[PDB]
């Protein structure tokens, strides 16, 4: 995969979104993704990626980087893939779908 | 470059010649040589004229000395049928005779006329105009 | 041994793992670095490989067929060693003294 | 510095570049002139230490043989170049059942698709027919031909 | 300690490659014994510097003296296998690894890592590590 760090932001419709750091100084990074337009944001509330091997992950305490980003698009990616159920370190976590399963 | 291979096959062939006065090679014994050899090269002045390329009494050891010439090419038996082999793309049947001639004369270290002519006088080929290099490659050794 | 190795050479505090029995413990970040190494390694073995191909398919063939080649030095060269020994007294005799052992 | 030995011997590969008879090896071949001495050299080599220009491209520049002998010495005499234990590790990469062997069409596509990049020409070139019915190539074996 | 046994074992091996004039060996002599010797070791600058280690002509007295070098340990025969015989209790299969190694190492006059180096690419061993003596014994007078 390209190193163009993978980072997640901070967004108001979808509350973590995928970005591409690219450029930073000092506090701030100008950085690219999803809608392919470039804003400006604080670093410190941009936070890792895991690599796409840990992506749809059995436990979330096997995740490289955890921060709450990765927490809610590995169970984004968990959820709309039809999987309801997934475990954080000693929790079960579990995304009610409303629709009755087989 | 004198192989153990190439001594030893002049060791043999010093050594039947041989048998006087612990290990020369003399007139006599070139003289009598050539009586199992079936023709008469036993010539006075052209058998001592060869006692001329050495500094005096042939042992083992001058008899190497003086094939000095022989050694300044000689690459080994099957190093000139590899190199021959990557001019015949046909596969025995060998050279074609324009391709072998433009390759000695107008290429490379380049071949003199006389060069060409010290060949054409010796090299086997057929009537179209191929040349034989593996007859070539045993010529050069000689077993007939 | 190998985790012992591997964590020896990839630079990692010994405040950020632990070594036991079965497992390795690992802070947190330590295998995203590991991740990205393995990729960026494995593009530049892959273009060892391909190197190492060309080393291989590299044979110019003027340099093993062509007019000034190797071989055609031998070819000229050893005729020119038979034009002056096909003369040579002591040339005709070794060659038929030697069928005579 | 160079030996006596390894300076004949870079310039008995040399007397055959210059073909045309200048004492001079174009720029372009000089890659496979370090080819031809038995290192293999990464194009990403090639263009940078070594001076070579586009691939492919001739008329550029043009090299003395003098000129020559440092960019054998600082360049792929003066790197690790890979050995089999990188060669089987990275391949092991693309064994997915554990057995040595991996498609003919998975290896073409790492040759082709990947790194720097080989063409379809080269690699048939490079093919020793060790290709079976679906127990495909075995790439151990491939590798030590490739290092032979 | 130049033994009457090794004088005239000394003695057939000057006599069978003499037969030059009257009790020298020379170049010529070294040259065809090594023709009944099985190998091509005959090469004129090594055959000659086996020469300079005596002052010239090698008559059989100067040939004792050659071997000088030789005389300089040379217990005989039985006494080394005598000796192996004191560190084996277990009655042929003989010294293990361990203790020989200990035993020319860190034991009497000892060995340099470079001398345990030298032997151990020379001894015959079993795979568990034993070290057969009587084989060295062999080995040190040679017969294969």
């Amino acid at each position: 995969f390209d190193a163009k760090s993978s980072v997640f932001v901070v967004d108001a419709k979808e509350s973590y979104v995928k970005a591409t750091v690219q450029s930073r100084e000092g506090g701030k990074v100008t950085a690219k993704t999803e809608g392919g337009a470039t804003v400006t944001v604080k670093d410190d509330q941009v936070f890792s990626m895991n690599p796409p091997k840990y992506d749809k992950i059995e436990d979330m305490a096997m995740m490289t980087h955890l921060h709450e980003p990765a927490v809610l698009y590995n169970l984004k990616e968990r959820y709309a893939a039809w999987m309801i159920y997934t475990y954080s370190g000693l929790f079960c976590v579990t995304v009610n779908p409303y629709k009755w399963l087989p | 470059m004198f192989d153990q291979t190439q001594i030893q096959e002049f060791k043999e062939a010093f050594t039947v010649i041989d048998q006087n006065r612990d290990g020369i090679i003399d007139k006599e014994d070139l003289r009598d040589t050539f009586a199992a050899m079936g023709r008469l090269n036993v010539k006075n002045e052209e058998l001592d004229a060869m006692m001329k390329e050495a500094s005096g009494p042939i042992n083992f050891t001058v008899f190497l000395t003086m094939f000095g010439e022989k050694l300044k090419g000689a690459d080994p038996e099957d190093v000139i049928t590899g190199a021959f082999k990557v001019l015949d793309p046909e596969g025995k049947g060998t050279i074609k005779k324009q391709f072998l001639e433009e390759l000695l004369t107008t290429q490379c270290d380049r071949f003199s006329q006389e060069e060409i002519k010290n060949m054409w006088a010796a090299f086997p080929p057929d009537v179209g105009g191929n040349v034989d290099y593996k007859n070539i490659c045993y010529v050069i050794t000689h077993g007939d | 041994k190998a985790s012992e190795k591997l964590l020896g050479s990839i630079d990692i505090d010994h405040t950020q793992y632990k070594f036991g029995h079965t497992k390795v413990f690992f802070k947190a970040g330590l295998l995203g670095t590991l991740e990205e190494m393995r990729d960026e390694k494995l593009a530049q073995l892959i273009t060892r490989t391909q190197a190492v191909c060309r080393g291989y398919l590299m044979r110019v063939e003027f340099k093993k067929m062509m007019e000034r080649r190797e071989s055609i030095f031998c070819i000229q060269y050893n005729v020119r060693a038979f034009m002056n020994v096909k003369h040579w007294p002591w040339m005709k005799l070794y060659f038929k003294i030697k069928p005579l052992l | 510095e160079f030996s006596k030995e390894q300076q004949e011997d870079f310039k008995e590969a040399f007397l055959l570049f210059d073909r045309t008879g200048e004492c001079k090896i174009t720029l372009s071949q000089v890659g496979d002139v370090l080819r031809a001495l038995g290192t293999n050299p990464t194009n990403a080599e090639v263009k940078k230490v070594l001076g070579n220009p586009s691939n492919e491209e001739m008329n550029a520049k043009k090299i003395e043989f003098e000129q020559f002998l440092p960019m054998m010495q600082a360049i792929s005499n003066n790197k690790d170049q890979g050995g089999y234990e990188d060669f089987v590790e990275g391949l092991r990469v693309f064994d997915k059942e554990g057995n040595g062997t991996v498609m003919g069409a998975e290896l073409r596509h790492v040759l082709a698709t990947l790194g720097e990049k080989m063409k379809e020409e080269e690699v048939e070139a490079l093919l020793a027919g060790q290709e079976d019915s679906n127990g495909c190539i075995n790439y151990e074996a491939f590798v030590k031909h490739i290092m032979s």
